[PDB]
């Protein structure tokens, strides 16, 4: 899908982000290995 | 500056001119320096090539010269998504 | 030696002055302005 | 920067010295208040 690929869980803290500062959103790439996009065999990985 | 006439694009969901390359200079570059305004000078002659790339396969998508000043020109022209101060969303983007 | 009793008197006066001041402006200085729902307090350029 | 001709444009700068909260500023060669170009002003500044 078009979306980020995540690490980890998210912890956000509400008490110490103001409310108008611009924090920056993202630039690392989509990179979705091919063992985490299907269920992994031990023969998908020796295709792979 | 240049007053772009900006029609509206299919393959680019978002309003284009393929008269023209647009620049996109970081927020805490002047544009204006010296180095600059030779970069600006020089990379004029890209939209013969850029245009003709066009032309050839219609069907390309952004074509962008990203220089060691800063700089990136790209085609065709099509305004940032954020205007650094207009709105109150500020745009930290670096070809670098 | 003779500058004893003028210290003597400033002994007392700030003794004194602590104590009224300690009397009048006792745990009033503990609100102040901030961002609603954080612990960022709010100011401007120069305010302390 | 650190000429007149390098002093133009915008800088960001960051509130409480946090790398992600930033604020645009147009940046401004100023002169100093008290300075010392002439005999006036430096018979000013050493006043103060």
């Amino acid at each position: 899908q078009p979306k980020p690929i995540g690490v980890g869980i998210p912890t956000i803290n509400l008490r110490k982000r103001r409310p108008n500062v611009q924090n920056p959103k993202s630039q690392e790439p989509v990179t979705l290995d091919f063992l985490d996009a299907e269920l992994e065999n031990d023969i998908k990985v020796e295709i792979r | 500056r240049i007053k772009p006439v900006f029609i509206d694009d299919a393959n680019f969901r978002r309003q284009v001119s393929y008269q023209h390359a647009a620049v996109h200079i970081p927020t805490d570059i002047y544009e204006g320096s010296t180095i600059v305004l030779n970069e600006l000078n020089w990379t004029s002659a890209l939209d013969d090539v850029f245009k003709k790339n066009r032309e050839e396969d219609p069907s390309l998508l952004w074509q962008v010269f990203g220089s060691a000043t800063g700089l990136a020109r790209y085609y065709p022209a099509s305004p940032w998504v954020d205007n650094s101060r207009t709105p109150n969303k500020i745009d930290l983007y670096d070809v670098r | 030696l003779p500058l004893f009793h003028i210290a003597l008197l400033v002994l007392f006066m700030v003794i004194i002055y602590a104590i009224i001041g300690l009397e009048l402006f006792k745990g009033k200085m503990h609100k102040t302005c901030y961002y609603i729902g954080t612990d960022i307090v709010a100011t401007v350029e120069n305010e302390k | 920067k650190m000429t007149e001709e390098e002093c133009r444009g915008y800088y960001y700068v960051y509130k409480d010295g946090d790398p992600t909260q930033m604020e645009l500023r147009p940046r401004q060669w100023i002169h100093n208040d008290f300075h010392f170009d002439n005999v006036l002003s430096a018979m000013m500044s050493l006043f103060t």
